[PDB]
């Protein structure tokens, strides 16, 4: 006889976990593509020093 | 809805359970002219019309 405060609790606990998940899958997609775009910098920072 | 009046006990459980119910099938659990057989079932009210 409490089928809604069961639906209610099955909500948030569905909730939270793909706010988790989308906010893990995208802070690692983004510091991926930082650490490569940083290395290809770095790269290029030596050989602008040889060439100087 | 209630056309006599009265309370409507745990109404919203009844909701949330009609909520996931795809197909219902009517039958007749009590047969009005068989199973009381001792007692009048004639029995109206003038809260409820129905044709005048």
């Amino acid at each position: 006889l409490e089928k809604r405060m069961e639906n209610l609790n099955k909500k948030v606990d569905d909730g939270f976990l793909d706010i988790w998940t989308y906010n893990a899958e995208l802070l690692v997609l983004l510091e991926n593509e930082r650490t490569l775009d940083f290395h290809d910098s770095n790269v290029k920072n030596l050989y602008e020093k040889v060439k100087n | 809805g209630t056309c006599f009046p009265g309370d409507f006990a745990d109404y919203e459980e009844l909701r949330e359970q009609l909520s996931s119910v795809s197909s219902f099938e009517r039958f007749e659990i009590f047969p009005k002219e068989r199973s009381w057989p001792n007692h009048t079932t004639r029995g109206v009210t003038a809260a409820c019309p129905h044709a005048m």
